[PDB]
C-alpha cells in the first residue's frame, strides 16, 4: 500500500510542479532512481496495483489523473455551482486549489460575485 | 505490641518490586528496568518533641500536659533498596533508615523512662509517685482504653 | 464541582505533606496556606509549578517566623531546583508585594549543634565566635552558615566534641574546603574570638591548621 | 553505525583500486568486491577498538571550522601533535570528527 | 556646584548586544557549509552561530534572515561587525539586507573603589535595590529612571546592563555613585 | 612496534575475507595480488542595500584545499570554547602526517581562534 | 536527618540524560517518514497515533500533517486516534 | 476481650496497606518518568500518624470516610474525680452492648 501511496503522492507531486502531462510507471521508476525494484515488483505495480486503483486514469499506455479529472480551468464554476435544483454539487475547496491556484485571492473577489461559502 | 506486633506487620509483607514498563521499540535495550524494596528492624527513639528551630528535646509527660502537646516517640526503620534491575546489573543493593513516624506511648510503658526513677525521682520531675498512668496523653489530654 | 481549585486544593495536602517531614509549628504552615491562597488569588503566575510556589511559600514563613530553612533543606523536601524555588520566590516576592529579612547565624545555632548534640557553652561560644565575627565582617564574602559552621568547628575544636569538618560539613551541606577557606578567615583571630565566658579543651595555639 | 569515511582512506583506498583492478581483470565480481570492502570496514572498526591503544596529546590554533550532521569538519593551522619521541608540528591539518 | 558630590570613576561600557535583518530567507546549512568560522546544529538550536576574529563578538543567523551581533564593545562596533557579517552573507550568494539595524543591549562596569555596607543599601532601597548571599553575591539593583539594572558586589565593583544608550549607564551610575559612598564602610 | 600492528590489521582483514573470495568463486592467488597491489602502494553603507558598500572581510577559500594540510580523522569526545579559547577531547584517530601514516585511541587537545 | 540535595537527585540525573539529546528535530523527511509508514503498515492496517509518534521524531502537529496527507483516521470503535494508509 | 495491642495492628496493618500503596503510587509516577528513585520523597507519615491522632482522640475506629460505624466510643478521657475513680475507669469493662 505505501508504495501505491508513494506512487500517487510523486505523481501529485510531480504533476503539481509541472509536468502536466501523463506518464508511466517505468517513467517513474527511472525519475524516482527507484528502478532497481525488481522486475518481479515492477511488473506486480503495473499489472495489479494501477488496476487495483479505483480512479486511475488509461489515457492510453499513459496513466493519469485520480483526484482531479477536471482540467485547469482555475476561476469561474458558476455554470456547475448555480444548479439549485442540485444545490450544484459546488466545489470543495481542497478541490479548488488542487485545480490550479490558491483559493484566497480568487475568493476575495468571488465572495462579492456569486460565491458563498460555510464552514461545515 | 510495640516489640513484635508492629514488627511482625514489618515482618509480614512490606518487600515489593516494580518494573517499568517495555516502552516497545525503544531499541535493543534489554528489556524494561526493575526496582525492588526490602525492609529489616524497626527503631523506636525516645518520646521526643522537635521545637520550632526545628531543634528535638525530650518529651517530659509533665511537658505534654503543660504545653498540650501529644505525648509521642519517633518510630525508625531498616529500609533496603534492591535491584534487580533486570540489567546487567543484578544485585546491587542500597540502604535506608527511615523516618515512618511518631508513636503515642502509653504512660509507665517500658519506653517511658521515668519507669524506672524513683518517687523522689518522680517528685524531682513533679510528678505524682502514685500516678501510675497506663493511659495516653493526646494534645494535652489524658486518653484511656475502654475494654 | 471545583476543577480549579484542584491544584490548589491537592498542593495544600502537598503542603502538609511537605510540612509533615520535618516536625513544622501548624502555625506556620497556616500563613503558608494563607500564602498561597493569596497567590493563587493573584492567578498572575498561574504560568508556574504550583508545588514550587508551595515550597517558595514554605521558605518564606520560616523567614516570616524569624527561623528560615536554606532552600538545600528545602530542597531536601521538594523535588523543585533550589533556582527555580529562587525564581519563584523572586516572583512571589513581587507578586505579594512583601519585603523580608537579612539570616542571622544564631538561628542555625540550635539544631545543628542539637544535630551534633553540642552543650549550649560550645553553642554559646560558637554563636559569640560567630557574632563577633560579623560584628568585625572578619568574612565578607563566605555565606554566614558556612561561617557559622567554622565557627562551630572552632567551638567544637575548642572543647573536647570536637568533629571532623567533613562530618560538619556533610550537616551543613557546605564543601570542606568552603569550611577550610572560612576557618583560614576565622583562625587569625581564632583566640580573641571566644567569648570571655569559656573554658578551653584545648589552647587557641593547639587549634588545629588547614 | 558503521562509519564507511575510513573508506575514504590510503588504507581504504589502496585497497579499492587493487580491488577495482580486480574488477578490471574481471578476477572478482563487484559484488565481491562490496562484501570485502564491507567487510574491511567491520575489520578496521575492530581494530580500533581492540588493537589501538596508544593516546596522543595535540596543539594547534584554529584557522577554520565547520559542522553537519553531527560531524565537525576543520582545518586548524600551526597544529603540533604531541609525542615522547615522533613529535609532529605541521603548518595546517584537517579535522574530520564524526559523532 | 557639581551634579554629585562624589562624581567619577568612569563606568566603561563593555558589551553591545545588537539584531539586524538581512531581507531575506536564509538556508544556513548551505552557510554552515560555505562558510569557514561559523557553527551550525539544528538539533542545538535553529540558527547558525559565526565569529570573526575582527569583531570579536559572534553572530546568530535566524533562518528567517534576522541576525544579532555580540561581543562589541561599541554600539557602532556592533554595527560594523553586523554590516560586515551581512556582507559575507551577502557574498556567499544571497540578497542579504542591513535592513532594521537596532541595537538589543549594552553592558557596562566599573568599581567605586570603596566597600559599602548592603545591609544598609538593601533595607533602605529594598524597592529598587535587591540582595541575598544565600543566592548570588553581588547586589542587584534596579533603576526605573531610565530602566537601568545595576549589579553591586561586596568588593565595590559594579556592572549594568538593560541598556540601549551609553548614556544611560553613566546616568544611572551618576545616581548611584553618591549613595554608594554615603554607605561606605 | 606500531608498523607491526598495521601488518597485524593487513593480515587480519585479508584473512577474514578469504572465504568471501571463495564464496564468488575467485582464486586465492588473486588475493595474495590483492595484499601484494597493497602493500606496493603503501610504500561606509548609508542604505539598507548597498551591503557591498562593505565587501572583502572574507579571506580566500583556496587555503583550505592543496593537501598543504596532512589529514586527521577521529570521533570526538569533547569539544569546548571560551571565547576565543578552544578545547577538544579526541578518541580513536587516524592521522597522516608527511606522507606517514600514524594511530591513536584518544586525543585531548586546546587551540585559540 | 536527611541530606538536603540543593536540586533533586533523580531530576538531576535526569539532567544528564536531558542534556543528552532533544525531541526537537528536524524536518528533512518529507520521505523518510512515509518510507517508515510503509514498513509499520506492512505489519498491521492500522495503528495508534502515540505509537506513530513514537518511530517519528517530529511534533505531532507535525505528524497530524503528515497521517492527514496520505491516510485519514479512526475511534476504531475504541475512542483512540487510531491511523491508516488511504484504501484509495 | 480486646485490647489496644491487636487492635492498633488492625490500623497499623491497615494504615500501612495505604501506606504500602500511596509509594506504590509514586513508583507509578517513578516508571512514568523513569527518572531516579526517591524514596523519602514518596514518604507521607502523617497519614498514619494524623490517622491514629483520629482513632486516639475521638475514640472513634475507622478510616472515618468509610467503616468506622460499627466501633465508635473505643475511646475515653480519664475520669480524675477520685483516684478510685480514675483506678474504676483503668479497669472499667464494656462489650458491643448486643
Amino acid at each position: 500500500f505505501g508504495v501505491l501511496a508513494k506512487i500517487v503522492n510523486y505523481m501529485k507531486t510531480r504533476h503539481q510542479r509541472g509536468d502536466t502531462h501523463p506518464l508511466t510507471l517505468d517513467e517513474i521508476l527511472d525519475e524516482t532512481q527507484h528502478l532497481d525494484i525488481g522486475l518481479k515488483q515492477k511488473q506486480w505495480l503495473m499489472t495489479e496495483a494501477l488496476v487495483n486503483n479505483p480512479k486511475i486514469e488509461v489515457i492510453d499506455g499513459k496513466y493519469a489523473f485520480k483526484p482531479k479529472y477536471n482540467v485547469r480551468d482555475k476561476k469561474a464554476l458558476l455554470r456547475l455551482l448555480d444548479q439549485h435544483d442540485q444545490r450544484g454539487l459546488g466545489g470543495i475547496l481542497l478541490e479548488d486549489i488542487e485545480e490550479a491556484l490558491p483559493n484566497s485571492q480568487k475568493a476575495v473577489k468571488a465572495l462579492g460575485d456569486q460565491i458563498l461559502f460555510v464552514n461545515r | 505490641f510495640i516489640q513484635m506486633s508492629v514488627q511482625r506487620i514489618v515482618e509480614d509483607a512490606p518487600p515489593i518490586d516494580l518494573q517499568a514498563e517495555a516502552q516497545h521499540a525503544s531499541g535493543e535495550v534489554e528489556e524494561p528496568p526493575r526496582y525492588l524494596l526490602k525492609f529489616e528492624q524497626i527503631y523506636l527513639s525516645k518520646p521526643t518533641h522537635w521545637e520550632r528551630d526545628g531543634a528535638p528535646s525530650p518529651m517530659m509527660p509533665n511537658e505534654a500536659r503543660l504545653r498540650n502537646l501529644t505525648y509521642s516517640a519517633p518510630l525508625y526503620v531498616d529500609i533496603t533498596k534492591t535491584v534487580i534491575k533486570e540489567g546487567e546489573e543484578q544485585l546491587q543493593t542500597q540502604h535506608q533508615k527511615t523516618f515512618i513516624g511518631k508513636i503515642p506511648i502509653m504512660l509507665r510503658s517500658t519506653y517511658c523512662l521515668l519507669n524506672g526513677l524513683t518517687d523522689r525521682d518522680l517528685c524531682e520531675l513533679n510528678e505524682c509517685p502514685l500516678d501510675p498512668g497506663g493511659y495516653f496523653i493526646i494534645n494535652g489530654s489524658e486518653k484511656v482504653l475502654i475494654a | 464541582m471545583s476543577s480549579s481549585d484542584r491544584a490548589m486544593m491537592n498542593a495544600f495536602k502537598e503542603i502538609t505533606t511537605m510540612a509533615d517531614r520535618i516536625n513544622l509549628p501548624r502555625n506556620i504552615v497556616d500563613r503558608t496556606n494563607n500564602l498561597f491562597k493569596q497567590v493563587y488569588e493573584q492567578k498572575s503566575l498561574k504560568g508556574r509549578a504550583n508545588d514550587a510556589i508551595a515550597s517558595a511559600c514554605l521558605y518564606i514563613a520560616c523567614r516570616q517566623e524569624g527561623v528560615p530553612r536554606t532552600f538545600k533543606e528545602i530542597c531536601a523536601v521538594s523535588r523543585i531546583s533550589k533556582k527555580e524555588i529562587g525564581r519563584c520566590f523572586k516572583l512571589i516576592l513581587k507578586a505579594l508585594e512583601t519585603s523580608v529579612d537579612l539570616i542571622t547565624t544564631g538561628d542555625f545555632m540550635s539544631r545543628f549543634c542539637s544535630n551534633l548534640c553540642l552543650p549550649k557553652q560550645v553553642q554559646m561560644a560558637a554563636t559569640h565566635i560567630a557574632r563577633k565575627a560579623v560584628e568585625l565582617d572578619l568574612v565578607p564574602g563566605r555565606s554566614p552558615i558556612s561561617v557559622a559552621a567554622a565557627a562551630i568547628y572552632m567551638a567544637s575544636q575548642a572543647s573536647a566534641e570536637k568533629r571532623t569538618q567533613k562530618e560538619i560539613g556533610d550537616i551543613a551541606g557546605v564543601a570542606d574546603v568552603t569550611i577550610r577557606q572560612s576557618y583560614r578567615l576565622i583562625y587569625p583571630r581564632a583566640p580573641d574570638l571566644f567569648p570571655t565566658d569559656f573554658k578551653f579543651d584545648t589552647p587557641v595555639d593547639k587549634l588545629p591548621q588547614l | 553505525m558503521a562509519y564507511q569515511l575510513y573508506r575514504n582512506t590510503t588504507l581504504g583506498n589502496s585497497l579499492q583500486e587493487s580491488l577495482d583492478e580486480l574488477i578490471q581483470s574481471q578476477q572478482i565480481t563487484p559484488q565481491l568486491a562490496l562484501q570485502v570492502l564491507l567487510q574491511f570496514d567491520k575489520a578496521i572498526n575492530a581494530a580500533l577498538a581492540q588493537r589501538v591503544r596508544n593516546r596522543v596529546n595535540f596543539r594547534g590554533s584554529l584557522n577554520t571550522y565547520r559542522f553537519c550532521d553531527n560531524v565537525w569538519t576543520f582545518v586548524l593551522n600551526d597544529v603540533e601533535f604531541r609525542e615522547v619521541t615522533e613529535l609532529i608540528k605541521v603548518d595546517k591539518v584537517k579535522i574530520v570528527a564524526c559523532d | 556646584t557639581p551634579a554629585s558630590e562624589s562624581s567619577g570613576i568612569v563606568p566603561q561600557l563593555q558589551n553591545i548586544v545588537s539584531t539586524v535583518n538581512l531581507g531575506c530567507k536564509l538556508d544556513l546549512k548551505t552557510i554552515a557549509l560555505r562558510a569557514r568560522n561559523a557553527e551550525y546544529n539544528p538539533k542545538r538550536f535553529a540558527a547558525v552561530i559565526m565569529r570573526i576574529r575582527e569583531p570579536r563578538t559572534t553572530a546568530l543567523i535566524f533562518s528567517s534572515g534576522k541576525m544579532v551581533c555580540t561581543g562589541a564593545k561599541s554600539e557602532e562596533q556592533s554595527r560594523l561587525a553586523a554590516r560586515k557579517y551581512a556582507r559575507v552573507v551577502q557574498k556567499l550568494g544571497f540578497p542579504a539586507k542591513f535592513l532594521d539595524f537596532k541595537i538589543q543591549n549594552m553592558v557596562g562596569s566599573c568599581d567605586v573603589k570603596f566597600p559599602i555596607r548592603l545591609e544598609g543599601l538593601v533595607l533602605t532601597h529594598q524597592q529598587f535595590s535587591s540582595y541575598e548571599p544565600e543566592l548570588f553575591p553581588g547586589l542587584i539593583y534596579r533603576m526605573i529612571k531610565p530602566r537601568i539594572v545595576l549589579l553591586i558586589f561586596v568588593s565595590g565593583k559594579v556592572v549594568l546592563t538593560g541598556a540601549k544608550v551609553r548614556a544611560e549607564i553613566y546616568e544611572a551610575f551618576e545616581n548611584i555613585y553618591p549613595i554608594l559612598k554615603g554607605f561606605r564602610k | 612496534t606500531v608498523p607491526k600492528l598495521y601488518r597485524s590489521v593487513i593480515e587480519d582483514v585479508i584473512n577474514d575475507v578469504r572465504d568471501i573470495f571463495l564464496d564468488d568463486g575467485v582464486d586465492e592467488q588473486v588475493l595474495m595480488e590483492l595484499k601484494t597491489l597493497w602493500e606496493n602502494k603503501l610504500m561606509g553603507q548609508v542604505e539598507e542595500e548597498p551591503l557591498n558598500s562593505e565587501d572583502d572581510v572574507s579571506d580566500e577559500e583556496g587555503q583550505e584545499l592543496f593537501d598543504t594540510e596532512n589529514v586527521v580523522v577521529c570521533q570526538y569526545d569533547k569539544i569546548h570554547r571560551s571565547k576565543n579559547k578552544w578545547k577538544f577531547h579526541l578518541k580513536d584517530g587516524i592521522m597522516n602526517l608527511n606522507g606517514r601514516d600514524y594511530i591513536f585511541s584518544k586525543a585531548i587537545g586546546d587551540a585559540e581562534w | 536527618t536527611n541530606y538536603k540535595p540543593v536540586a533533586n537527585h533523580q531530576y538531576n540525573i535526569e539532567y544528564e540524560r536531558k542534556k543528552k539529546e532533544d525531541g526537537k528535530r528536524a524536518r528533512a523527511d518529507k520521505q523518510h517518514v512515509l518510507d517508515m509508514l510503509f514498513s509499520a503498515f506492512e505489519k498491521h492496517q492500522y495503528y495508534n497515533l502515540k505509537d506513530l509518534v513514537d518511530i517519528t521524531k517530529q511534533p505531532v502537529v507535525y505528524l497530524k500533517e503528515i497521517l492527514k496527507e496520505i491516510g485519514v483516521q479512526n475511534v476504531k470503535g475504541i475512542h483512540k486516534n487510531t491511523w491508516e494508509l488511504k484504501p484509495e | 476481650l480486646d485490647l489496644a495491642g491487636p487492635l492498633l495492628a488492625f490500623l497499623f496493618r491497615g494504615m500501612f496497606k495505604n501506606l504500602l500503596k500511596e509509594v506504590r503510587i509514586y513508583a507509578q509516577k517513578f516508571i512514568d518518568r523513569g527518572k531516579d528513585f526517591n524514596l523519602e520523597l514518596a514518604i507521607k507519615t502523617r497519614i498514619i500518624s494524623d490517622g491514629l491522632k483520629y482513632s486516639l482522640a475521638t475514640g472513634n475506629w475507622g478510616d472515618q470516610k468509610k467503616a468506622h460505624q460499627a466501633r465508635a466510643g473505643v475511646s475515653q478521657v480519664l475520669n480524675r474525680l477520685t483516684f478510685a475513680s480514675t483506678l474504676s475507669h483503668l479497669r472499667r469493662l464494656n462489650s458491643p452492648i448486643g
